[PDB]
RNA sequence: AGGAUAGUGGCCUACCAUGGUUUCAACGGGUAACGGGGAAUAAGGGUUCGAUUCCGGAGAGGGAGCCUGAGAAACGGCUACCACAUCCAAGGAAGGCAGCAGGCGCGCAAAUUACCCAAUCCCGACACGGGGAGGUAGUGACAAUAAAUAACGAUACAGGUUGUAAUUGGAAUGAGUACAAUGUAAAUACCUUAACGAGGAACAAUUGGAGGGCAAGUCUGGUGCCAGCAGCCGCGGUAAUUCCAGCUCCAAAAGCGUAUAUUAAAGUUGUUGCAGUUAAAAAGCUCGUAGUUGAACCUUGGGCUUGGCUGG
């Protein structure tokens, strides 16, 4: 319903290739306004890639009715995959999630590792020998 | 001394239930009780004012 | 680790605690001003009392002290954007003769009753926490909001509450439709 | 003169003669000689756990005739044995011998309070159930 | 003079002199003593505290000695002894939570064996790896901030044009419950917000107290110097304003009481600012050293020129 948004304290920043923003949402009978959809908006305004516009750090102000954030607009797709943070193209849909297993079971792991010298073949094969 | 007389009084005090009584209003509200009671409507008895007069 | 979040207290019990000339004064400045506790009457004893002493200093310094000079209008123009201090008394010694009762005029509950908004002074605290005052465009719900005179005109209904356009509220919606 | 040097060259004078004569205050003296941490029971704490050795009720002083209910409590922490009052209608009862009984102080710092001659402790909880509650039932004791 | 040191220096050695500190407190003892920035209280002056978010020092069970390295007498490095302690096949081997979490003890006394490198920064061969440093969440009434438990009407008595005490209603909202969206490394929470969500609106506020100090009963029932209460003074010995209950009322309020220490009150530690004939306290009296304190007196008046700021 009448989504206006307001780009303040922009800077073009082409050390990055991106220039940046403070975003003021006004979003009147509305809860509020998703990452997403801001930025189909924002790029049809600025007539630019959907997936090279980030959008992050969104507060209401009391009583609702405006959003305020910070905007992020790259000139290719490609930069935007190569300087917005890992977690962020997670976000958008534009990257997957790297599959690790949790810190404890990655830190057991290495001071495991570390009781053995040389190859893990070699250290087994000579367990191996030894039980047997 | 003997230990023999502990807890008399207390022991054969009759038992008493308290009165179920509508709450009272709590904070503001009460704080509205207290204002309205003793400067609106004055209870002096032409400059006697007793703040829990007993029966009498 | 990290820095300390400095904090401090805004209010004080007096030393004596049963003086039933302070005990019912208070009563007579809480009770009208509607106020659900003593503390609210002590955090602006409070304030007053560090106002009053910040030009208690100054006051002893030499006349055209910088320190007095700067600090001076400074204070003083921080009280007359309230609306505590009158306009013509930018003297420094109306200062010192200001009351409790000035501060407890300047509070939202205090102007939405004396701008007809609400029926009593008790009205006014219930219709601004329950999220109805609005000042300007945004939506106020502390009653103790000290007004700035440019603020003062602005102060109405928030324009999606029930009383001023917004949308029905849940016991009409409850009661209309069933 | 008032008797005390005046001169501005006297500042040793003045701060030794104070410094000597602070020790004729009591509160002053108690602090440095450290007497509540060598000698009070409590070892200068506020509270102290004990265990209770018996019961025993003790005559009032005069004028008043009563006799006073209080405990003997032996300490955990030095070894000390006392006499801890029951401050309450009828829970003689809820303490018991050989029972772990929280201690505290009458508010006089160190001195005997009222008609209750010899006694410096009260019983603030029993078995780790604070003994108001018990007298209101708002608890039972864990047994 | 030499040795040793990164280098000065009794830091160490040889020879030689008898020096050095001290009533302006040396040396010795205690410290319930790491130091400071600072904290609490304070009219001012002060008093107490400062293990603890920063800086500096020390320690890694207690000593001691070293390797590597620019940098260590390092302990998440080693060696030896001592005190403990683990596996053991009895031959041996491996130990250091005053790091994060957790366990026992000691206690009056203090948190989860949770998630993560996304933020701050650090380290490396370094855009990429690692970081219980750090950050996030859990317990949290250590404290601090804001702030709900109702507001408005009519019938009707009472009352001096309106403030109420009952039975008569319609509206408002968030505590809560929740789609969703933001928030976030991923979450939780906050904030926004569809829907549900308030009459005994049981969605029920508590802690203390009612003789004085100190605010609020000479009410009712219970016992009868017993029980007990009472910081102090006292209350209780048969109509208890003071105990135990009811009723009522008072203070503060999501906080209130109790214990201990400290600060103010304390001009009861007094430099500001005490007292000393009789309430505590002028040495029996002189001498006298350090200390403290010590008569007056040395270019004043006059004359001229000019700048600035105060009210005109």
């Amino acid at each position: 319903d009448a989504v206006t948004i307001r780009t303040r304290k922009v800077i073009s920043n082409p050390l990055l290739a991106r220039r940046q923003f403070v975003i003021d949402v006004l979003h009147p009978n509305r809860a509020n306004v998703s990452k997403d959809e801001l930025r189909e908006k924002l790029a049809e305004i600025y007539k630019a890639e959907k997936d090279a516009v980030s959008v992050f750090g969104f507060r209401t102000q009391f009583g609702g009715g405006k959003s305020t954030g910070f905007g992020l607009i790259y000139q290719s797709v490609a930069d935007a995959k190569r300087f917005e943070p890992a977690y962020r193209l997670v976000r958008y849909g534009l990257a997957e999630k790297v599959e690790k297993a949790s810190r404890q079971q990655r830190k057991q792991k290495k001071n495991r590792d570390k009781k053995i010298f040389g190859t893990q073949r070699r250290a087994q094969k000579r367990a191996a020998r030894r039980n047997a | 001394g003997s230990l023999a007389r502990a807890g008399k009084v207390k022991s054969q005090t009759p038992k008493v239930e308290k009165q179920e009584k509508p709450k009272k209003p709590q904070g503001r509200a009460y704080m509205r009780l207290l204002y309205t009671r003793r400067f609106v409507n004055v209870t002096l008895t032409n400059g006697k004012r007793k703040m829990n007069p007993s029966p009498a | 680790p990290r820095a300390p979040r400095t904090y401090s207290k805004t209010y004080s019990v007096p030393k004596r605690p049963y003086e039933s000339a302070r005990l019912d004064a208070e009563l007579k400045l809480a009770g009208e001003y509607g106020l659900k506790n003593k503390r609210e009457i002590y955090r602006i004893g409070f304030q007053l009392s560090k106002i009053r002493r910040a030009a208690r200093d100054l006051l002893t310094r030499d006349e055209k002290d910088p320190k007095r000079l700067f600090e001076g209008n400074a204070l003083i123009r921080r009280l007359v954007r309230i609306g505590v201090l009158s306009e013509d008394k930018m003297k420094l010694d109306y200062v010192l003769a200001l009351k409790p009762e000035d501060f407890l005029e300047r509070r939202l509950q205090t102007q939405v009753f004396k701008l007809g908004l609400a029926r009593s002074i008790h009205h006014a605290r219930v219709l601004i926490t329950q999220r109805h005052i609005a000042v300007g465009k945004q939506i106020v719900n502390i009653p103790s909001f000290t007004v700035r005179l440019d603020s003062q005109k602005h102060i109405d209904f928030a324009h999606n509450s029930p009383y001023g356009g917004g949308r029905a509220g849940r016991v009409k919606r409850k009661n209309q439709g069933k | 003169g008032k008797g005390k040097p005046r001169g501005l060259n006297s500042a040793r004078k003045l701060r030794v003669h104070r410094r000597n004569n602070r020790w004729a205050d009591q509160a002053y003296k108690a602090r440095l000689l450290g007497t509540a941490f060598k000698s009070s029971p409590f070892g200068g704490s506020s509270h102290a756990k004990g265990i209770v050795l018996e019961k025993i009720g003790i005559e009032s002083k005069q004028p008043n005739s009563a006799i006073r209910k209080c405990v003997r409590v032996q300490l955990i922490k030095n070894g000390k044995k006392v006499t801890a009052f029951v401050p309450n209608d009828g829970c003689l009862n809820f303490v018991d011998e050989n029972d772990e009984v929280l201690l505290a102080g009458f508010g006089r710092r160190g001195k005997a309070k009222g008609d209750i001659p010899g006694v410096r402790f009260k019983v603030v909880k029993v078995s780790g159930v604070s003994l108001l509650a018990l007298w209101k039932e708002k608890k039972e004791k864990p047994r």
